[PDB]
């Protein structure tokens, strides 16, 4: 609910390899909020229909909890996601010192 | 994110039919001249340091005034930033060159790239000026006749030479 | 949706890279497929009413007390909205032959299919014997290759399904 | 990490004795407090960074383990 | 390390879900550029002695300056250094060739590339114009499908460097 | 994770020469067999929930302590995390089948799969049953001539019995 | 937005969401006594600018002759024009750490994105460092004490991110 | 401890490169400073007893029902424990004055000080007086660089207390 | 993560006195030399990349076996972490340097990377031989009196000897 | 983390059978008497401070050594864990009066907490001795009947007697 928004929770998007290495004990919290975030259904139903900037806004209240400072945060953010993929901004995010704090 | 199969299917789901004859005779020849397609793809991929390098020695002979100081490409960090952008940009037309469709390019590098560099202070013009230079040492480099078979790749070529106008246009 | 062509352009775009030379071969791999799918998509809408009348009439033989009054094959309506959701799965498996990806299927069908099933009540083994007699006749409708495409994206409906 | 390096996960034990519990009782503590002693799975590729947190955390880590290779 | 079939089943394994179409037509796809790219790989792997020769001399051509006393290229240790890294790339190319993906070359050249050529203080532009010159030959080797995937891993060892 | 053409070209590299010819023509025999070995593995992909229904009826027709109140499989969710195990094995095992190299399944689905079990009380001597139940369910499927060209594919055969008897024994 | 002294005193201080200690007050005292040779140095190296340049340009043409000749990187005017801009530059930036007081001027203006630049233009990294050891050998006279090891700290930090 | 030097190396460890040129010249100003804070470190060591006392009837002085029976100050051991812990914590001043930083005072003494002194109904306000007496003491007994390396860490500690 | 004066604060507390006049000397002529020392971490940090760049030269000079194929640095990107090591070893012997006590080298990272270099196969001895060699190669960095005022560091050169051999002990 | 009533349906699933009318008669005989049960812990609840502070006076009475430096109990920030640590295991106590088991309490902490004061070096016989001393204390408020309506309280006496005990027999 916090990363997919309670809409996409269906059968066809839920991820079962990471449940059940939550649910060993082998994965972490991070670990399995970053594993949602690079995750088919975040790309394709996520990241698809906005631009790196809403995206960024999206990602920012849902993995940090809190909206964007302004534009330029959004700005500066969504390099990361043009030149080294979504992927290495999800990576950016949750291994933040903001994320960690 | 579409290319022209998916293009196709969402039309005629709209449409709420079929595909027609006339689609999948459309998609076959697509998927045909897809070989030549794959050529002007690697093409642009394998030569993208060649293309970068070019459009920037070009560019910044053009206009002299970013790289002084006060200008927009003057320290490392602006000029790094410039020829990232521009890697981005090929990227991005390479990916639509493929699909064969711009809404990869469209949805994904321009959708809202005019006001970042209006918010950034950048001049668009300068950086369509470099979008320009980029199509034309690419297809530089798309017309390079050697190590591949003979053959016609005008169309190709013409779809190419849309990708990096859309880009021009939409940044400026 | 999702193709080899978008998979491809997606995992290069999510690592942010160019797109190299396996990509490239899994794009020429689809190219060279594409010709056996169209086929099967050529065929498969050809045949489309034969296909639909003959697998809903086939789902009511499977369960005959269905269309008996009070249950959900009664009445006019009902069977017409059993052919056009036959028409609906046809007409994905169709595009996701054009496509040469379970894209379609997985975006228009089975994105939601439980949720949907389970809130209609639509019993999943209803459709699943309506893909089986399409499975059937494209066996006869089709030979070769064609009709192993066909039967790929079949039984990928039928897996989501049941 | 589906080159031959993102494989080979390890198994690292960690204690967090005295050393990150003092700079834990000058920081504060944001969460319940846990057990010393875990085991904490790291691919190779987080590995690195994985165990300069632990260090500089001041967390001391018991056994490391290859759980592949 | 990484083929095409490598990111086939990863690509599976991270969806959690069985081979489908798109990932089998990628391994069929794979599967006919087998013995084009076995070939490819033969005929570097006999010619591989020429080459070497060949390339460490084009380099000496390229920079002149090197070969002269006080630089890199003036000793016999490292005229044999010189035709081990020219061996090194030959070597990953014929595998990335068996392996039908740049997968080997990947990670047994390009990663850490950089760093290594800095500390060493290895000039790149040095194998760049030496694999330039390996792909001139391989012009005149080969021909059809094994010489297009020659040129295709030749050409990404390339940009690598640059 | 590798595929069997790799394990040669690693051996390659540890050996520090190129590919002998005689693996060389040995991994080329084996691909010109792949078109081959994607029809099995298409098998057990469009029948995976046939083959795990019929292996879950036939593994709890032979033990009923299992469902019996206070038995390892009785509560409905250990249940279900029975039928996910035997979901997860036969498909890891059809990627290793693909593959053409058993380090796949070894290395992400059964290195601590028996350490798991051991954990949680599951008799492993029980999975293993299970698992060979789906070797027999697989070879059942893999046989059926319908629908695809006849031919000899004694290797095929061979090697999934071979995967799937290494993955059993690994279990227990 | 440099990093510098004083402003990473702030930052830290104010990441913690405290007041500036006396630690953060104390290395600021510091810093106010570390600039008179600072800017005695940064005098004594912005007077000297132009002769500075010029021997490192020929400095770096001496000691790499094959760039001089036809087809090369250094043949023409106007290749010459930008050595004698770039080493400047290089100067400007060291001056404007000196004054600052840390490295700030140089991880930002200079070193950040310098290997892609040197990368895409085909830069080589050697001709600056053979400028800046020149320019290091003539602040051995020009500076006299404390300006002295304050030239050469910055100088040697930007010959060790251009390596 | 988080004392200035080590503060230094760990901000520098948390990330990948050496010490740059501002690590090393604050350390520079520590090493030429710390001979007045180790001096006044000493000269409170030599007038330890005298401020114990005196800060132990100074807060007797101001807060009068502390000298009235029913309190914590009622108590002939009571007192002298209380002495005690002046003691402790004119010991860490010197502590902190020696290490060059306020590492010493807030590893020991600050690290839960409201929890204990709720927990002993011990309000931070005794403490206040008596370490503004010892800062009087200390405005006398030392002058020039030490007054100040005196005065910082009192005033440190009294911010901490309140 | 303790200083030489956190550490003998840290004894102090131990003993739950003050501290004796004669370590306040002893303190004293550290804070001192501290100048001394700082000019000797200095020129460790500003020749870094010179001394692990002789350091690695000699080392694969004097042992062959890992840079040869099957060797512990062959792969080209095990030689990345070859390099990276020495250099992250280097920064805590410096970080040891300029806190003039190895418990700071103790609490980060000494106490794991024997484990750890036990896990991933590398061998001891060639790490603990290259620390050696980086020794050595500071030393002789370090000696340079040109620049620098001269004065008597023989104390710095012991220490920082000790140092380094602790650290290769600690590995070894 | 288990009731009373959690236990007797564990039982009662575990043999496979209904509720048995003797364990129903047991648990309704627990059930009414709850207002006993919720009155000690409420009891215990709010009078917690005072007994943690008083079992803290004591602690530094009898057991001396601790509070001169060099003690596992000299510094500050170790007294405020010293307090948490006490206050936690009187809140579990409170925990398994009011549950009526003792599972909230083995499973949650006693687990580790073995091998963690074993890992600190803190003697664990004084821990016992502290948990005893403090279900004194909180037992001299537990008689408390002012305020509240007079009643019998011998059977929560006792439950509180074995909790406490089997708490430092766990850690002793
Ligand atoms: C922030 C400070 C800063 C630096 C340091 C900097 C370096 C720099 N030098 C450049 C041009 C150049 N600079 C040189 C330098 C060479 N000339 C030869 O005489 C020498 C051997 C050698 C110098 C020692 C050359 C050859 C070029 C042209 C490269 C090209 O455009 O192909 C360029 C590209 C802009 C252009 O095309 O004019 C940059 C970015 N730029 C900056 O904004
Ligand atoms: C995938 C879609 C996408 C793209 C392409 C994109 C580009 C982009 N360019 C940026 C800055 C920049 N872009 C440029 C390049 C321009 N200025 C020069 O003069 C040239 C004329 C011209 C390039 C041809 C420069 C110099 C900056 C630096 C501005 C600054 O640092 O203040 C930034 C933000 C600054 C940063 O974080 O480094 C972004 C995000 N953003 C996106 O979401
Ligand atoms: C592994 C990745 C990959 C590569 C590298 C690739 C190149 C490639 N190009 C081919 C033919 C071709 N390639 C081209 C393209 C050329 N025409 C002009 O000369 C242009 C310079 C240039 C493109 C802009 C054309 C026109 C053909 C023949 C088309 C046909 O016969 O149908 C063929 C088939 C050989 C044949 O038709 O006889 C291949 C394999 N295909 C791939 O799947
Ligand atoms: C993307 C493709 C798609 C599908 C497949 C689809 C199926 C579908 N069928 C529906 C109605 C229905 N569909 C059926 C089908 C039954 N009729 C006969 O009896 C057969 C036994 C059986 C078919 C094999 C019936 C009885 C209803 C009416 C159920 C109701 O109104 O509660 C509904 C409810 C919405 C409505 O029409 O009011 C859905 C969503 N919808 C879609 O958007
Ligand atoms: C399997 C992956 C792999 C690669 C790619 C590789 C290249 C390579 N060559 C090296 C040595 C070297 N290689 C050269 C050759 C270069 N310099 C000039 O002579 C020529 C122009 C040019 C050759 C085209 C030289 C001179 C050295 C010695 C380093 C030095 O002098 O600084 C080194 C440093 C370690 C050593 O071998 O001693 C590497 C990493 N080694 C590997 O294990
Ligand atoms: C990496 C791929 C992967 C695998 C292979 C996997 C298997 C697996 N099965 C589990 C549970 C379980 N699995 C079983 C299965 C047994 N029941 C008996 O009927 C059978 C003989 C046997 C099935 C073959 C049972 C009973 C449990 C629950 C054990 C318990 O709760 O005590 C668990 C514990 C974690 C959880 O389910 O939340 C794992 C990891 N999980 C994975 O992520
Ligand atoms: C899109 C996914 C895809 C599949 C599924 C695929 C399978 C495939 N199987 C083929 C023939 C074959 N298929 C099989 C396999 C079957 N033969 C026996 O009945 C066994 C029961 C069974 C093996 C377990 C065999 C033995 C052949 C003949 C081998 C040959 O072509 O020489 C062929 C070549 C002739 C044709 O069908 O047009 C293909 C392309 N190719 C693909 O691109
Ligand atoms: C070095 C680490 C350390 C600190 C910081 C510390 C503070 C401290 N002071 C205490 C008691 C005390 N604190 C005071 C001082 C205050 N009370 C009166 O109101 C005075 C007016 C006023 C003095 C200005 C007194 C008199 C006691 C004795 C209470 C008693 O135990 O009966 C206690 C209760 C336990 C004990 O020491 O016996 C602590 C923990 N103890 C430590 O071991
Ligand atoms: C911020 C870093 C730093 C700098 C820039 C620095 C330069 C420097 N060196 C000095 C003396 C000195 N410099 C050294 C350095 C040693 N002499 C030998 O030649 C060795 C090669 C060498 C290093 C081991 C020594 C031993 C002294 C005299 C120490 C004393 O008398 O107290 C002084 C004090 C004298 C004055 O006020 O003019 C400074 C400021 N020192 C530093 O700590
Ligand atoms: C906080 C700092 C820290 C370090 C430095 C550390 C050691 C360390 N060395 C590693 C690999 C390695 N380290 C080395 C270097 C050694 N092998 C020999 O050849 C060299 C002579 C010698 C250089 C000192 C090599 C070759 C590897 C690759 C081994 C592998 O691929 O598994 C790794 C795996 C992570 C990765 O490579 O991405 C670690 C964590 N642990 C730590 O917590
Ligand atoms: C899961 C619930 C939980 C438990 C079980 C727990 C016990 C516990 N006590 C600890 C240390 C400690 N334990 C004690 C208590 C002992 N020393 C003396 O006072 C007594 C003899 C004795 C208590 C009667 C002390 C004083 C420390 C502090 C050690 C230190 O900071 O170095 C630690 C190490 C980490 C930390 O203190 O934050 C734990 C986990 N804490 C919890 O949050
Ligand atoms: C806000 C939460 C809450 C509380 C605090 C609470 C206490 C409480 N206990 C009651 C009954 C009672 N409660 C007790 C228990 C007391 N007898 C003594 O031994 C002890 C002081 C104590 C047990 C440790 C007794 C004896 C009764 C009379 C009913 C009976 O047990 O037969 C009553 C009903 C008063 C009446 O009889 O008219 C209240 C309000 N009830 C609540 O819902």
């Amino acid at each position: 609910r916090q990363i997919f928004s309670e809409h996409l929770i269906l059968e066809s998007n839920r991820q079962t390899e990471l449940e059940s290495q939550l649910r060993n004990g082998k994965l972490l919290v991070k670990d399995f909020v970053r594993g949602l975030g690079k995750s088919e259904v975040f790309r394709r139903l996520v990241l698809e229909p906005n631009t790196n900037y809403r995206f960024v806004e999206i990602c920012l209240k849902r993995f940090l909890g809190r909206e964007p400072y302004n534009k330029q945060e959004l700005i500066k953010w969504s390099i990361i996601i043009a030149e080294k993929g979504y992927h290495a901004f999800i990576d950016a995010v949750v291994d933040g010192a903001e994320y960690a704090e | 994110m579409n290319d022209v199969f998916t293009r196709a299917i969402a039309q005629a789901d709209l449409k709420g039919s079929f595909l027609l004859e006339s689609d999948l005779d459309k998609l076959a020849s697509f998927a045909k001249e897809g070989v030549k397609r794959l050529d002007a793809v690697a093409a642009l991929t394998n030569n993208a340091p060649a293309i970068i390098s070019d459009a920037a020695h070009k560019l910044f002979a053009e206009q002299q005034e970013l790289i002084q100081p006060g200008g927009n490409a003057y320290p490392h960090r602006r000029m790094a930033a410039c020829l990232r952008d521009m890697e981005i940009i090929l990227r991005y037309v390479s990916y639509a060159l493929l699909a064969g469709d711009a809404s990869v390019l469209d949805d994904r590098c321009l959708n809202g790239l005019r006001e970042t560099y209006n918010a950034l202070g950048t001049p668009t013009q300068s950086v369509a000026r470099a979008v320009q230079l980029m199509k034309d040492a690419a297809m530089v480099h798309l017309k390079s006749t050697a190590n591949v078979t003979v053959g016609d790749c005008s169309s190709l070529y013409s779809e190419a030479a849309t990708y990096f106008d859309k880009a021009a246009a939409s940044i400026a | 949706s999702r193709t080899v062509i978008t998979e491809v352009i997606a995992t290069a775009d999510s690592q942010g890279r160019f797109l190299n030379s396996t990509e490239l071969q899994a794009a020429f791999g689809r190219f060279e497929r594409a010709v056996p799918a169209i086929e099967a998509a050529r065929a498969l809408t050809k045949n489309q009413d034969a296909l639909v009348k003959g697998a809903v009439q086939a789902v009511f033989k499977k369960f005959p007390y269905v269309t008996q009054p009070g249950e959900k094959g009664y009445g006019d309506s009902n069977q017409a909205k059993c052919a056009r959701d036959i028409g609906y799965y046809l007409r994905f498996i169709t595009y996701s032959l054009v496509a040469s990806g379970t894209g379609p299927l997985d975006d228009y069908v089975i994105a939601g299919l439980r949720e949907v099933n389970r809130a209609f009540n639509l019993n999943p083994l209803w459709y699943i014997e309506a893909l089986n007699y399409i499975k059937g006749e494209t066996g006869k409708l089709l030979s070769g290759q064609s009709k192993t495409e066909a039967l790929l994206y079949i039984d990928h409906a039928i897996n989501a399904l049941s | 990490a589906i080159t031959t390096q993102g494989k080979r996960i390890y198994k690292i034990t960690v204690s967090e004795a005295g050393a990150y519990a003092t700079n834990k009782h000058r920081t504060g503590y944001r969460a319940p407090i846990r057990q010393s002693n875990y085991t904490l799975t790291v691919p190779y590729d987080r590995f690195l960074p994985e165990m300069i947190r632990l260090h500089q955390s001041g967390a001391k880590i018991v056994n490391v383990t290859s759980v592949i290779s």
